[PDB]
């Protein structure tokens, strides 16, 4: 192909590498799944070693880890915090509650999945899914945002 | 001397004579705190 | 001053740094120390009116030292005349005023 | 030095005229007061350094300290005004006319 | 040649700042029985570069209600004050030899607390403004205790120069004559840098990266200043590389001491921090200030002007 | 293990060796194999200006000894 | 007795104020005790920041020396032996 | 000239950093804070008085300088003691 | 490099003009900080670094910190102040020009710019820097020393008494 598209592809590689190497989350943590989140933060799995910084503010956050049961009383707060997060933002839903309501699916005060409120990038299944599996979801997110070609789309505009 | 430009004045008194923080503690996150502070 | 407690008790709370020719740290003379000393030596003991009338020569010398108004007038006149002779071109600067001279310590 | 001293005196004059022409902000009035204070400090310091008056270089230090305590007093007064009226607007300060 | 010296001073300082972020991550991980970043790069050496590139690549969420003037001014001011703080430092020879370099340092810290105050007022939130006022009060109180401590130790030294400090330190460390002062100075530098246990903690992407850069640069500088003042490196007129290496080693130990303290201790309360300073340091600071006034008088050890 | 942090220690140690050593070397190179003469007082500045005037090349660091005296 | 107990339990509960006050008192009293206090003033007087202007002698004063390398004058052997 | 060059380079570097940072993505008053602010003003001006001591240590009249410095640091201590006794140092209703 | 001090004085005049023009008090304090830095630069250019670092360390260092702090506990646009500021700076340029041409060498001289900054300096000599006399306030002017100390002590008493409420 053209020489300019090669440079554009390499620039996409650099930008995607930066975004997946420096992935700062805030965990909108509610429950059991947030406990298992901090077990992934724990020294065995070491997302800080992976480049993923524990306890970041929503202003400095890249991905929101929806960890727990999203209730009707909490969904406006979830949407507000998601709106306060800057534009390059991803969503990792974790657990059956945040995925599709889970064990409280037929409840009067439980939102059937956080995808009804925020656009979810990756769903992590389990109740709770292990910290091993959540770290799998994070690495899958890094691969997914490695697959992005934003300057390639812009050049092909 | 009450004139039109000074008749609205009143004599001085003989003796010459709570706004608080309504903070919302929260996403440090499933806890809401309406917290009433004096400084 | 209005009250003379300092003169009555003989102390000098603030009288020893009144002017430039007063006491200085490590004997560092201020500018126009000699001129101000001459003015004070003239003006002492005769009062303000006779100091203004009679010590006008000393006061004018001290004021000229302190403000350099006539010095600025003279140097500006010299520079303006030199610039005019630059413009009409009948004069050239010497090597020592053009930055090319043999230095001396 | 005479041009810069003239500029400093015009700066003091502008700050004084700003002090004399009030706006809604007593904070702005105090800031103009310290514009005058700062201009006074520069004129005193340049005069002392030009005259080599080592005996009188403490005078800028004294004007700085004294004017700073005076402005601390004024800031305390502005705090009292802001507490009693919500704001520091000088038109709220007018019930001593009668 | 002077511009080359400027470049070879400032660029390695920024490299030291980025790798200070990396070594803080690694030391905190290894003190928490885990590892630092090592996947990003060979042994994590590309992790600060990835962090900086992501921070400059992410769009800054700029609220329109925030004043663009102050939003611009605060981080650029903080970074330029960190670098201006770095310039007048002799290692054992400075880029710029100032007559009153320590006064320059302290007043540059005053302009830094302007920077944090302006950022807090620009951040249009009442909680942000409250935390800003708390942080300015913290920085201000530890600045006044730094100024008095530093005044007394230079009363022992002789002048506000730093080569005079090197000549003072060429026989022994100032830590032995002024070690309680050294402890209070260390705590004061900690609370200036807002490190744990004095952190007591708004901006996204670009400004956040700039503030992070300036804060870590100030951390390295407080370590370097503590080294140069209190713990004199070995100085010889025929070789300055020994002084540079020894100052390097002591600065690395002091930076590791800040990371050590952050790992070890829980943070203070705001009332406890003000109580600690205004009721334990400043009485001791004033008493030791008058003691160090008295010391050369009754020992006849008045230092020279040069 | 704990020695894995020593890469970062080595990078920081190196990049604090460059500034001071480079500053001293640039001072020696710009002043002719000698330290940069400091003028903390007007006496030292006057000495620098005197050396600059004696040296005859408008650089103060060209010191002249007894070869200038018969 | 009671005063000694007051300083003792003050030192027990909080030594910061005790150390600061003792350092205050020591800073007051030690210039009045040490024999080196006058030597600081002597050294500051002996330090020659200014040129010593020579005096035109009429021969009526013999205390001033004609030469710097003379036994006459304020030598600093006390400073060398300090 | 050197310090002017370094400060200009510093400001230019910080300005270009904020410029590439932008171009690359394409009330209830509390009295006690004012109290510690003015206490800092007073103590900072007392520092401004205390600062010339590295040159005041070289004076001939060391006794008078020592007495003035002792009196000044004593009134620092007395003012701080006043504020401590009248509760200007605590954060309590 | 001879117009450096005049450029600094003009910048100080511009900052004082804006401060008199009275923007929102945060921006007024910013202009006062700029004017303080400029005054520091003028003092450093004219003489010893000590008085400049008093401006830069006590005036800038503490005093406008407390001004900014007290403004921060206060509260407040209309963008007119910039319009009168640019009008004031072009009027200032015109005024200094007409004063320069009209008074020949009086208060302002174009040819005399930079010629009369340092009048007379002791080229050979130690004990000339600006901190020496201010240190002699400890010895020569003990009355200065004690009135400044009593001013600060009384100011403490005054401030807690006023804010006692
Ligand atoms: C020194 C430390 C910091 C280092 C930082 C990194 C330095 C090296 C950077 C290399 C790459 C530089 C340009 C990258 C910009 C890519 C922005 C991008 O892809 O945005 C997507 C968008 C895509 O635009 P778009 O046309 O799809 O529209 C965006 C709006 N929507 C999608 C809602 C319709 O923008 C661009 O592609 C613009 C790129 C401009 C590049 C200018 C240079
Ligand atoms: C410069 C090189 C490096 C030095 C430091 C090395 C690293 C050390 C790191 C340690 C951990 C620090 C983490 C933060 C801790 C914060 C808490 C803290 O420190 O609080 C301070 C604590 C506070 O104590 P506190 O919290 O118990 O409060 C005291 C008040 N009461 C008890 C009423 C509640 O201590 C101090 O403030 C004391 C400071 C040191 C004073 C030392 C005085 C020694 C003697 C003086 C001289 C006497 C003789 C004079 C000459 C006589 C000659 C004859
Ligand atoms: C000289 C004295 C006259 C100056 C007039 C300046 C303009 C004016 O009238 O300002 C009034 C204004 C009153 O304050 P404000 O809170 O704005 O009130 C709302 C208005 N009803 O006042 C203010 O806002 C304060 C203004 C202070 C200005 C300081 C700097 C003045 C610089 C210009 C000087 C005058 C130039 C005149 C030129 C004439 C044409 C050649
Ligand atoms: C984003 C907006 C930010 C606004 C604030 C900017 C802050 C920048 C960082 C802090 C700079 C602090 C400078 C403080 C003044 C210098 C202090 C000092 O000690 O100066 C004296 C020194 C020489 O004195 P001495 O040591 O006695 O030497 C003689 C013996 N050989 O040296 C001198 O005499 C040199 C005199 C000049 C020194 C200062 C240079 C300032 C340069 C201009 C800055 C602004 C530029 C314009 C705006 C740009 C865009 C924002
Ligand atoms: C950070 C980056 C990574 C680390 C960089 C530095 C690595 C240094 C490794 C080598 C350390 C060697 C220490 C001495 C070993 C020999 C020895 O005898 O050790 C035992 C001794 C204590 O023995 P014991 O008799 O029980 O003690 C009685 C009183 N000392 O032990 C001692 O006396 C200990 C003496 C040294 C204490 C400090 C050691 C660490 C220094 C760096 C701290 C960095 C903090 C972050
Ligand atoms: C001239 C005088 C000053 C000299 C220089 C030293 C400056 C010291 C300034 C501060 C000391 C004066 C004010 C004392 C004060 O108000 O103490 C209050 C304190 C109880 O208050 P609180 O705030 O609870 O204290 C705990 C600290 N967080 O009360 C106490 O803790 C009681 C303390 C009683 C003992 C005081 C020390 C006596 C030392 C005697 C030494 C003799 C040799
Ligand atoms: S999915 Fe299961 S483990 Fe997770 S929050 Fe819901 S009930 Fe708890």
């Amino acid at each position: 192909r053209s020489r300019a598209e090669y440079v554009v592809t390499k620039l996409d590689d650099l930008i995607n590498w930066a975004r997946r190497s420096s992935l700062w989350p805030m965990t909108f943590g509610l429950a059991c799944c947030a406990v298992e989140m901090m077990h992934m933060a724990a020294p065995r799995y070491d997302m800080d070693r992976f480049g993923v910084v524990f306890r970041a503010s929503p202003r400095q956050a890249d991905v929101m880890i929806v960890a727990g049961t999203l209730t009707n009383k909490m969904a406006p707060a979830l949407r507000k915090v998601y709106d306060q997060m800057p534009e390059p933002r991803y969503v990792v839903s974790m657990g059956s509650c945040a995925n599709g309501g889970g064990y409280y699916h037929y409840s009067y005060s439980v939102v059937r999945g956080c995808d009804r409120i925020v656009p979810v990038d990756i769903y992590v299944p389990g109740c709770p899914p292990t910290a091993e599996a959540l770290l799998y979801g994070i690495l899958q997110l890094q691969r997914k945002i490695k697959r992005e070609q934003k300057l390639k789309i812009w050049y092909r505009r | 001397y009450p004139s039109k430009e000074t008749a609205h004045w009143k004599p001085p008194p003989w003796n010459d004579v709570v706004t608080n923080m309504t903070l919302n503690f929260g996403p440090q996150g499933v806890l809401r705190l309406v917290l009433e502070l004096s400084g | 001053p209005f009250l003379d407690i300092q003169k009555k008790l003989g102390i000098s709370l603030d009288r020893h740094f009144m002017f430039l020719s007063a006491e200085q740290p490590y004997k560092n003379a201020a500018r126009c120390h000699a001129f101000e000393k001459e003015w004070i030596e003239c003006a002492h003991g005769i009062g303000g009116t006779r100091a203004k009338k009679e010590c006008k020569i000393e006061f004018d010398d001290f004021e000229e030292c302190l403000l350099r108004y006539k010095t600025m007038r003279r140097m500006h006149d010299i520079k303006k005349q030199r610039e005019k002779l630059m413009k009409e071109g009948k004069y050239t600067p010497p090597p020592h005023h053009s930055g090319r001279e043999e230095p001396r310590p | 030095m005479p041009s810069t001293f003239f500029n400093l005196t015009m700066a003091f004059s502008l700050s004084l005229l700003g002090t004399l022409m009030f706006r809604s902000h007593l904070m702005s009035t105090l800031l103009c007061l310290e514009g005058m204070v700062l201009s006074l400090f520069i004129m005193t310091s340049v005069t002392s350094l030009n005259s080599n008056s080592m005996s009188s270089m403490p005078i800028p230090i004294t004007i700085l300290v004294f004017a700073a305590c005076e402005a601390a007093v004024g800031l305390a007064l502005l705090v009292k005004v802001s507490n009693t009226y919500g704001t520091d607007y000088v038109q709220n300060l007018n019930l001593l006319q009668c | 040649m002077f511009f080359i010296n400027i470049l070879t001073l400032l660029v390695p300082i920024l490299i030291a700042m980025a790798f200070l972020t990396l070594v803080e991550r690694k030391i905190l991980g290894y003190m928490q029985l885990r590892k630092g970043p090592n996947i990003v790069g060979p042994y994590g050496i590309l992790q600060p570069f990835a962090d900086a590139m992501k921070l400059f690549m992410k769009e800054p969420m700029r609220p329109l209600t925030t004043s663009m003037s102050l939003f611009i001014i605060a981080p650029t001011l903080s970074l330029t004050l960190a670098l201006s703080l770095w310039v007048p430092l002799p290692m054992p020879h400075p880029l710029i030899n100032l007559n009153l370099g320590i006064l320059f340092i302290l007043a540059t810290s005053s302009l830094s607390v302007y920077s944090i105050l302006w950022s807090g007022w620009a951040s249009n939130s009442k909680y942000s403004l409250f935390g800003a006022l708390r942080a300015v009060a913290q920085t201000i109180s530890y600045e006044v205790t730094m100024a008095i401590i530093l005044l007394s130790v230079l009363l022992m030294n002789g002048s506000y120069s730093l080569q005079t400090l090197i000549t003072t330190q060429e026989h022994m460390w100032l830590l032995l004559p002024a070690w309680p002062m050294a402890m209070m100075w260390f705590i004061s530098t900690l609370a200036e840098t807002n490190r744990a246990p004095f952190d007591l903690t708004e901006y996204a992407a670009g400004p956040f990266a700039l503030f992070f850069m300036a804060e870590y640069t100030n951390i390295i500088l407080m370590n370097a200043l503590t080294t140069i003042i209190f713990l004199g490196p070995l100085y010889y007129i025929n070789l300055p590389e020994l002084y540079s290496t020894n100052f390097m080693m002591e600065a690395l130990l002091l930076s590791s001491t800040f990371l050590w303290i952050r790992a070890s201790y829980p943070r203070f309360r705001y009332d406890q921090l003000m109580h600690l300073l205004w009721k334990n340091f400043l009485p001791l600071t004033l008493a030791l200030c008058m003691w160090h006034i008295s010391l050369p008088i009754f020992t006849a050890g008045v230092p020279p002007y040069m | 293990m704990w020695f894995e942090i020593l890469p970062g220690l080595a990078i920081m140690g190196v990049c604090l060796v460059i500034p001071g050593v480079s500053t001293a070397y640039i001072h020696k190179f710009t002043n002719g194999g000698k330290e940069k003469r400091v003028a903390r007082v007007q006496y030292q500045w006057y000495l620098m200006e005197r050396d600059r005037r004696i040296s005859g090349v408008n650089r103060y660091y060209v010191s002249k000894g007894l070869e200038n005296i018969d | 007795g009671r005063i000694s107990a007051f300083l003792k339990n003050a030192w027990a509960k909080e030594p910061v104020l005790v150390v600061s006050f003792s350092v205050w008192g020591l800073a007051i009293i030690m210039p009045m005790i040490s024999p080196y206090t006058k030597y600081a003033s002597m050294i500051n007087k002996a330090t020659p920041y200014n040129y010593p202007v020579p005096v035109r002698d009429d021969g009526n004063m013999p205390d001033v020396p004609s030469h710097p390398q003379d036994p006459l004058g304020p030598s600093l052997d006390w400073l060398k032996n300090l | 000239m050197n310090l002017y060059t370094v400060i200009f380079i510093n400001i230019l570097l910080s300005l270009t950093l904020i410029l590439v940072a932008f171009w690359l993505p394409q009330l209830p008053f509390s009295m006690k804070f004012f109290l510690v602010a003015i206490t800092f003003l007073l103590f900072d001006l007392e520092i401004a008085l205390l600062l010339p001591l590295p040159w005041a240590i070289q004076t001939i009249k060391t006794s008078t300088m020592m007495i003035m410095a002792f009196i000044l640091v004593t009134i620092l201590s007395l003012g701080l003691a006043y504020e401590w006794t009248q509760k200007g140092l605590e954060w309590t209703e | 490099m001879n117009n450096y001090i005049f450029v600094l004085s003009s910048l100080f005049l511009v900052g004082c003009l804006g401060l008199a023009l009275k923007p929102s008090p945060i921006y007024g304090g910013l202009g006062l900080i700029v004017s303080g830095f400029v005054g520091c630069l003028m003092v450093l250019g004219f003489g010893g670094s000590f008085l400049g670092l008093m401006v830069f360390l006590i005036y800038l260092g503490g005093m406008l910190v407390v001004f900014g702090y007290t403004t921060a506990m206060a509260t407040e646009s209309n963008w007119l102040i910039l319009g009168f500021l640019v009008l004031g700076v072009i009027m200032e340029v015109f005024l200094i020009c007409v004063l320069n041409y009209y008074d020949e060498v009086g208060v302002i001289n174009l040819d005399g710019l930079g010629d009369w900054l340092m009048y007379e300096v002791d080229d050979v000599g130690v004990m000339l820097e600006g901190g020496i006399g201010v240190a002699a306030m400890y010895s020569c002017a003990t009355w200065m020393m004690v009135v400044a100390g009593w001013s600060l002590f009384a100011g403490i008493f005054i401030i807690i008494e006023i804010t006692r409420d």
